[PDB]
């Protein structure tokens, strides 16, 4: 069986993500926000939420400070997000997703566009001369409906999986998702979570989507 | 199956005397000329190759099995590891005895474990005559487009290839991705001269703090100097290193 | 694509000759103050004139339809009054919207509802102003 | 006497003992035998033997030749006297007798893939001829016959590997007179130009001053007639094409199958290049 | 009688398959995706395809776990794609091709163009220092006309054979195509599926067309 | 007397045709195509286009359970029956280079590829040289005349193992998406004698 | 097949001599900054050229035609119009650019309208951050 998390990602804050691949004016915003280029709708890269998730988890478990490459991770995070070490090599049981703007309607309704422009500066120390820059940033309140696949492998691991991967959504409440995060960004939180089987059935679902469902 | 070294390949070994012909009719000059001194001439030329090739392959224990010898003929297959290491030890052997005045050329072909013989000496036939087409003693590696004289193979491509092993060796995650990045490179620059000696100046110093301060710079240098040497040097390290 | 000045077209793989030509004729000849003294154009007012392009280029960018909506050409409009009014302004910058022709070109977007002409004039607003810093 | 050219847009295949090496040029009987195939696909093979035995189609073998210079092996005589290495001399430059480079051979690898076992390769020589270059065959007296039989020949091939798919061609005649006047010479050592052997009464008299090498000359027999299977030839031994003689001699098509359904023929007829 | 599988593969995101590992440029992208290169429209090789309907669908079978060469795995998946073992040797029925991308007319009505570029990076954790990365990726809702030959070899055995390229295209629809799979990419979804003969007529057409195309 | 079958092989997938024992570079590319050895223009040699329309003309026959029709096509060996060989195949050069200049791209690429081990999960890559998609064939195939009563079933047999190539490969790593071929512009003239009914030959195969 | 910079032209077997020469000019006499001390230009700004020059070759290489179309052409003269733009910011940018001579080189490629024009300027610039890099980096 393959089970897949669903969920979605609201925004408390901006949560600029990533770079383009786009021209940029001499008055406008540098570093726009990265987007699905068929619909430019603003976008979640399943690479940003899985190295943000695998950092954070791979702090609290190794308990304390991770300073290793990611294949020297325990067990559970090598397992749950794959390695590429010589020979210890272990697929990954989650395959994330791009994650598009999926409230687009929720925030016409509002009568405001999807992204935001922050405008910022910084000072120099010496000289007080400002510095000025734009920055393209998603607006807060957006919603991100994702869902990741998982392989269920070894039906004796799947509770301490979801109860790691459940760990790691708590940490990323408390944790930006990318970019400018410290000066006042990315802060996101888990809504609607809950997993569903691909095909046919699991047999003890209910505890995993209680230990996700809290 | 005893190698576990290298690449799971079969070498072979074709060479044969150039110019043997009119030294053999016409070498001992008219002047102090005497026919007993050709009978020792001929009648030594065959004791060499005979028993020194058998002494020389039995004194380091060389995983190459002789088909035939002679000063016309010569055909050697084996493990290429030996081959290669034990062509070098004839050329200069054959040097030492005939007081290095009789040219020897030779080709070295490589092959995989299962391959017919006759398919494989008619190759490396092939390969040994491009190598005496060159009209002098030369060597074809591999291939009729890898052409070396016999020092400019032993002192150039084996010092190379020795300073390329002692670097690589104490570098703990450098190989073999930038060797393979490098050989890109160093093959796209015959026919895109100009961009791809940018690229590599731009990825010597990129990986200067990684690969060694003067690694770099001699990779650099030797890339314009003697480009087409460094090119079988690092292809014969890879195939030298791989599990 | 098209957008008309007189009788003298600029398009987009030309409007960094036009806007060379633009700010090499305020300069070598430029604006007199009805006074003998000589007075250019201060940096703060033309990129003013650049914000209040750009304020506008961060919807049009962003967005997907060949057509422009009627908030963003609505915001063009408000963008030619407020070119009316800094003009009104001062003197230098009537004189410089007049040369380097800035009114032709807001009128021509107003005209060719089309997002590619309104990216173009952006074009040309930031080559203006590119080639007023270079100078 | 005619020139008949031949030139080859495909490989060749023109095999002298196996079928992994091949020869550069073909031989008298090849093209003989070439003949004799196809004048029996058209039935009229009878008179064509009838013509060639009776001196009327006497052609020697196929020979190289680059843009405007027709080439012959190199004769070899009893010279008392580098140029060692070169294989073939211009038919012209005889007389200053007393660079050339057509094609390059190539090998092939082909396999027979069986559906349930696991397959099998086999590989065949091949020969490809350059741009401005092919082969030529020295003829005396066109016939009409053999006009029809090469003009219906080049749409079934001559060369080894059939009907895989190697050996076509096309052919002009373009006679020529700048070489005609050498074979109406008339010199004392008379050079041989095709795979021949002499009759049983005069091989003492055509064998006096000689220079020479026997080449086997057998194979098998192709045809669909010959005896229910692929029998083999009687090995006929000839005089190689480059040889030399003092004194004439003619051959004969010699019958080197006697026991299927139909005779089997072999072309030794001489062609002479008399020179002093 | 030969069967031909006709359908469209539609991609829900990224699908970064193939490229010439050769230098690009110095700061533009790296590792393309692979093309047909009289058109050098972006390309699914059939290799890709057929590696992973192989794999996913020998991992279903043989239930669980697939820990064995490809040449010996199960018999379904031995005669549906080929064999080559010494003393037992059977062919494919199946014969993919290399398919090309069909809807770039709606991608020019879109006014994008049929690739985009990703930028990634990586973040070593002892230095804490950025390490980017470009990669090419076809964009999404891109379309992929495919056809792959079916080699009806028995009448028998059709109906299985079916029933499991149904399986191995519902097992694609969880999982990625090719390429960086785990960082949100390659999710493919199979639609528009039927089966059409060659030449003549199939006389039980009906029942493969609608196990297949349901 | 002697008829010829010409027509256009057009490429729609790689057609990787052949194997050399030319030696690998380590990091290039391992079994090139088959060429020309003294133009390098790529080319299909007549015993592929020979042996992938026996072994279809084969199949199609005796329907899961040779004949005449096979061997007096494309001949025959056998300790008891031997017949001459029909038809008379050719090596096929690439003929639209003019064409592929227009588009500036070369007549042949790499394709790189690789196999994952299942249980060591390491991949291991292979390039392989390919023809390029989009490439035209100018073929001519001689047939043999020799029946006159038979012609209708062989050309018959001919454009029925033409169709049967057309959806199935024509050399090489066929199964893995690569050597689908069509046939257009086919076409029947003959060259000496003279064939009364060419014209249903041509409409039997051109249709 | 073959851009002009000033008196002496540039083609396919050139121009990473010639901006070897140029980055090699660039140093031994370097960029005053109207104060006591030298100042050249610093690894983010070239990178911010190569940057402006990339986002049109991602997009060249994979094209048809040998003459360029007309987005391209003109992306090409807004990358004309960004460093005529950051050039009059900072004069250490001004010294690079008619120094190691981009403006003329990218004039002569939006005049021969070609593919091969474009890769040339392209290659060119390529070689020039290259050269920048061996020459004195401070990675």
């Amino acid at each position: 069986m393959k089970l897949v998390i669903e969920g979605t990602i609201v925004l408390k804050t901006g949560m600029h993500i990533g770079g383009s691949s786009d021209f940029s004016a001499i008055g406008a915003v540098a570093s726009p926000v990265v987007r699905d280029t068929l619909t430019r709708l603003p976008l979640i890269p399943g690479s940003s939420l899985k190295g943000k998730m695998r950092y954070l988890l791979a702090k609290e478990l190794n308990n304390g400070i991770l300073l290793n490459e990611p294949n020297n991770d325990q067990d559970e995070i090598l397992r749950l997000f794959g390695s590429s070490e010589k020979d210890k090599i272990r697929r990954a049981r989650l395959k994330f997703n791009d994650i598009k703007l999926s409230n687009l309607a929720e925030l016409e309704t509002f009568n405001v566009s999807s992204t935001e422009v922050k405008f910022e500066n910084t000072i120099n120390r010496k000289t007080a001369v400002a510095n000025p820059r734009q920055i393209e940033r998603v607006i807060a309140g957006s919603k991100f409906d994702f869902e990741i696949f998982y392989n269920l492998d070894d039906i004796k691991e799947v509770e301490k999986d979801f109860e790691n991967i459940k760990q790691g959504f708590d940490l990323l409440e408390f944790d930006y998702l990318g970019g400018h995060g410290t000066r006042g960004s990315g802060r996101i939180a888990f809504e609607n979570l809950s997993v569903i089987t691909a095909v046919g059935n699991f047999e003890k679902i209910n505890t995993l989507n209680e230990i996700l469902g809290a | 199956e005893e190698v576990e070294v290298g690449i799971n390949r079969l070498g072979v070994l074709r060479a044969d005397v150039d110019n043997l012909g009119q030294a053999f009719i016409n070498g001992i000059p008219d002047d102090y000329l005497s026919i007993s001194r050709t009978a020792t001439f001929s009648r030594a030329m065959s004791r060499f190759f005979k028993n020194y090739l058998n002494q020389l392959l039995a004194e380091k224990s060389y995983k190459i099995n002789v088909i035939y010898a002679g000063g016309d003929d010569l055909f050697m297959i084996g493990a290429w590891q030996d081959i290669l290491d034990f062509s070098i030890v004839l050329k200069q052997k054959f040097a030492d005895f005939t007081q290095n005045k009789l040219s020897i050329s030779a080709g070295i072909g490589m092959f995989r474990e299962k391959y017919p013989v006759a398919r494989m000496a008619s190759l490396t036939g092939d390969l040994e005559d491009a190598a005496k087409d060159y009209t002098k003693n030369a060597v074809t590696l591999f291939d009729a487009t890898n052409v070396f004289s016999w020092d400019t193979l032993e002192n150039d491509i084996f010092v190379k290839l020795d300073a390329i092993t002692k670097n690589f060796e104490k570098l703990d995650e450098t190989g073999k991705a930038f060797i393979y990045r490098l050989i890109d490179l160093l093959r796209g620059v015959n026919e895109n001269q100009q961009i791809n000696i940018a690229r590599l100046a731009y990825t010597l110093s990129r990986m200067e703090e990684k690969i060694g301060k003067t690694f770099a710079q001699e990779l650099y240098n030797w890339a314009n100097a003697d480009r087409k040497t460094l090119i079988m040097a690092l292809e014969i390290y890879i195939l030298k290193t791989r599990e | 694509t098209e957008l008309k000045i007189g009788n003298e077209k600029v398009n987009s793989t030309n409007f960094g000759d036009f806007a060379e030509k633009a700010i090499r004729g305020i300069n070598h000849k430029p604006f007199v103050n009805s006074k003998g003294g000589e007075q250019k154009i201060t940096t703060s007012k033309i990129r003013g004139i650049l914000e209040l392009v750009n304020k506008v280029y961060n919807r049009v960018i962003n967005t997907n339809d060949v057509e422009l909506s009627e908030n963003i050409l609505a915001d063009i409009a408000y963008i030619k009054v407020k070119i009316a009014y800094e003009s009104g302004r001062e003197p230098v910058v009537k004189d410089f919207i007049q040369r380097t022709a800035f009114t032709a070109a807001i009128t021509d977007v107003m005209n060719q509802r089309t997002r590619e002409s309104f990216l173009l004039f952006a074009r040309y607003v930031e080559s203006l102003i590119a080639y007023f810093k270079f100078y | 006497m005619k020139i008949i050219k031949l030139y080859f847009e495909s490989p060749v295949h023109f095999g002298e003992k196996r079928l992994s090496e091949s020869k550069i040029t073909f031989s008298a009987d090849t093209l003989f035998s070439a003949l004799m195939i196809e004048a029996v696909g058209l039935g009229k093979e009878d008179e064509f033997y009838q013509l060639a035995s009776n001196n009327l189609v006497k052609f020697s073998d196929a020979f190289p030749f680059i843009d405007q210079y027709y080439y012959i092996p190199k004769p070899m005589f009893n010279l008392k006297l580098a140029f060692k290495k070169l294989l073939y001399v211009p038919i012209d430059s005889l007389e200053d007798y007393l660079s050339f480079n057509l094609g390059k051979l190539a090998l092939s690898e082909k396999v027979q893939q069986h559906d349930f076992k696991d397959s099998e390769p086999y590989n065949v020589g091949t020969f490809t001829f350059k741009e401005n270059t092919g082969l030529y065959v020295l003829i005396e007296q066109t016939h009409p016959l053999l006009e029809e039989l090469l003009e219906n020949l080049q749409y079934s091939g001559i060369g080894g590997k059939r009907n895989s798919g190697y050996g076509k061609f096309k052919f002009e005649i373009l006679e020529d007179s700048d070489i005609e006047d050498l074979f109406s010479a008339k010199g004392n050592r008379k050079i041989l130009l095709s795979g021949a052997l002499p009759k049983d009464a005069e091989l003492e008299q055509a064998l006096k001053n000689a220079s020479y090498l026997l080449e086997r000359r057998g194979g098998f027999v192709q045809s669909d007639t010959y005896a229910t299977n692929l029998v083999k030839k009687q090995d006929l031994y000839v005089f190689k094409s480059g040889s030399t003689f003092e004194n004439s001699f003619d051959g004969d098509i010699y019958q080197v199958g006697k026991k299927g359904n139909h005779p089997v023929y072999k072309y030794a007829k001489s062609f002479f290049l008399e020179v002093s």
